[PDB]
């Protein structure tokens, strides 16, 4: 229920379209369910998204870059206590994959 | 007997105590290239006072 | 209630924190649609599903640029 | 083998071996490049893993 | 790489204990670290040095 309103509203914020009556926003909805009953992954590997993370932080101290390496141990160490979790850094990551290796001023 | 477990340490080298009676003490769980830095430590009780600290710690 | 006010106060904190995680991993998300996504993953939903739907509609807005 | 560094010991050539960086997708083609001499013997006691470490951040100085 | 080398070199080929080759290359190491722009005080000196390698590459295009 709360999950077919999340839907729409991710279709709303991602796409640009805030317009239900829009015929394109009735398109991206239905690819975007028919992407979601498309089961075609495996269940996500937490001790992957360890090694991932982990090696994360050994690039950010590889660069010299403390005060982000801190940053990224404190704030995954934090997340970490209290799968779901793995699932949203999995996605992240994932997500915009690029290099992103700037995104200084903490 | 304490003269006898010294050269246990210089002419052998391999320390096996079940009693705290000599100043080093040796860490049987792992270790296998911090072998050298962790491996054996000074235990600061088992060192009479006819034994000055430089003699001790060039031993171990 | 009190704890039933902490435990929103609490979530907030931790959602917080994942809001400073995606500013520092230089990640286009914002704070709207990753509170659409943890509602998502409360029911359960796969986030390489998330992922590759967020992908694409995020390639349909720059079309629209 | 084409350069002087052929002539140098095999243990040191066996030592040196590429690694990559992570985050690869983005271009970025630049960053992605590493040198590892990887150290495993009896000379590890010496040649500590923190400093294989600061080896690899002056190399990408 | 010449002071801090010859240093190395020094307390290398003279060291009578393997603690003094060890304690040898923490310090070279370390001196290295400190030379070159990687400390937790010397970040505002490579932000700009950041800055005069990004005018580089925009020159290019």
């Amino acid at each position: 229920a709360q999950q077919e309103r999340d839907v729409r509203e991710l279709v709303r914020g991602v796409a640009g379209l805030q317009d239900e009556a829009d015929p394109n926003f009735q398109l991206a909805l239905n690819f975007a369910w028919s992407n979601f009953r498309f089961h075609r992954f495996l269940d996500v590997n937490s001790h992957k998204i360890e090694k991932t993370i982990e090696g994360i932080y050994e690039k950010f101290v590889i660069h010299s870059d403390l005060s982000k390496a801190a940053s990224w141990k404190r704030l995954t160490e934090e997340f970490l206590n209290a799968d779901a979790h793995y699932s949203i850094l999995s996605l992240l990551l994932c997500l915009s994959d690029s290099p992103s290796n700037s995104s200084y001023v903490e | 007997p304490v003269l006898s477990f010294l050269y246990r340490w210089i002419y052998d080298g391999e320390l096996e105590d079940t009693y705290h009676e000599f100043f080093v003490a040796s860490d049987p769980t792992v270790k296998t290239d911090r072998l050298w830095h962790d491996k054996y430590t000074l235990r600061k009780s088992m060192i009479p006072s006819f034994m000055t600290m430089d003699q001790s710690r060039k031993v171990l | 209630a009190a704890a039933a006010a902490a435990n929103l106060n609490a979530v907030r904190e931790t959602m917080d924190v994942l809001l400073e995680i995606s500013r520092i991993l230089n990640t286009g998300l914002d704070m709207e649609t990753l509170s659409i996504c943890v509602r998502l993953c409360e029911q359960g939903i796969n986030p390489e599903a998330l992922s590759s739907v967020i992908k694409e509609l995020r390639k349909a807005t720059e079309a629209l640029k | 083998r084409a350069t002087n560094a052929q002539f140098d010991s095999p243990e040191i050539l066996r030592r040196l071996d590429v690694r990559l960086l992570e985050v690869s997708p983005g271009d970025t083609g630049w960053d992605v490049f590493s040198l590892d001499y990887h150290v495993d013997g009896p000379i590890a006691t010496v040649f500590t893993r923190e400093c294989m470490s600061h080896y690899l951040r002056v190399f990408n100085f | 790489l010449e002071c801090s080398w010859d240093e190395l070199w020094n307390k290398v080929q003279q060291a009578q204990d393997l603690d003094h080759i060890i304690a040898a290359h923490e310090v070279f190491l370390d001196t290295i670290i400190s030379r070159c722009l990687l400390d937790s005080d010397s970040r505002a000196l490579l932000n700009q040095l950041r800055a005069v390698f990004d005018q580089i590459i925009e020159l290019q295009n």
